[PDB]
């Protein structure tokens, strides 16, 4: 939104075609965050939360 | 079609989305021309041939 209406076009449309793309690379992320780097060398909640 | 029609438009061309979310649910044109009526129902033809 902020792009639009700054003037810019063309770039904007460029972010809104690589959406999928995006949304795609940071659902890898976070299936491999949940899913493969669990164990007891993870840090603790109460160490993360501070 | 819902992609096809945000696909480089600026601030000369108004857009004015709606509370649904749903796609097609924007009024577009100085007109405000409603482009609901062009999601697909099957009870009643719109947005098709018949």
């Amino acid at each position: 939104r902020m792009l639009v209406a700054a003037g810019k076009d063309s770039e904007a449309a460029y972010f809104r075609s690589m959406l999928p793309f995006h949304m795609v690379r940071f659902a890898r992320i976070n299936q491999i965050i949940n899913e493969d780097l669990h164990s007891v060398f993870s840090l603790p909640d109460d160490m993360f939360n501070a | 079609l819902n992609d096809y029609l945000l696909y480089m438009y600026n601030t000369r061309v108004q857009v004015n989305y709606g509370p649904t979310g749903e796609p097609l649910d924007f009024q577009i044109g100085r007109n405000q021309y409603d482009c609901n009526v062009f999601r697909a129902d099957f009870a009643t033809g719109t947005g098709y041939n018949g």
